[PDB]
């Protein structure tokens, strides 16, 4: 639809938009700092899960 | 029982990839330290030629 | 992490390849040679003496 292609275009501009705010050097440690606690909180929820395998 | 399984190979296989990304990370930002001094200093070494001042 | 290294990469090259380019030019070049200063003949002179 024409609404289709206008909507994609006006939305990859401001994806861009936003990709050029993105320093390096800040979000590259960042990116590692929220990575490491995913695993945390994926632990707690597979734990739960053996504590009823063996219930 | 068998899902389990599963589950405790993929949280394995995410902090082996944590644990290289963290390596890389180090690497890499040491690059982007040294490109921008160079660019600082390729700038530097524009403007003086630009000014001049022996031809002058 | 794998979109913010390319930026990187691409701020690497950037550098690198324009001072490259400035590597070359003859004043340059030449500031290299270690008797390039161009007073041996009267340093041959003082040796001499």
């Amino acid at each position: 639809g024409l609404f289709d292609r206008l909507g994609r275009v006006v939305r990859a501009n401001l994806n861009d938009l936003v990709s050029k705010a993105e320093d390096p050097e800040k979000v590259l440690e960042q990116a590692v700092i929220d990575m490491q606690e995913d695993l945390v909180q994926l632990r707690q929820a597979v734990a739960r899960t053996i504590a009823e395998e063996k219930r | 029982r068998t899902m389990s399984e599963n589950l405790r190979r993929n949280l394995a296989a995410l902090e082996a990839k944590i644990s290289e990304a963290k390596t890389k990370k180090n690497m890499l930002q040491a690059r982007a330290k040294a490109a921008k001094a160079n660019a600082e200093l390729q700038q530097t070494l524009a403007a003086a030629a630009a000014a001049a001042a022996a031809a002058a | 992490f794998e979109r913010m290294e390319n930026k990187v990469l691409d701020m690497e090259a950037t550098s690198q390849a324009a001072g490259e380019l400035a590597g070359f030019g003859i004043e340059n070049q030449f500031a290299q040679l270690e008797a390039s200063s161009g007073v041996e003949d009267e340093l041959a002179a003082l040796k001499a003496s």
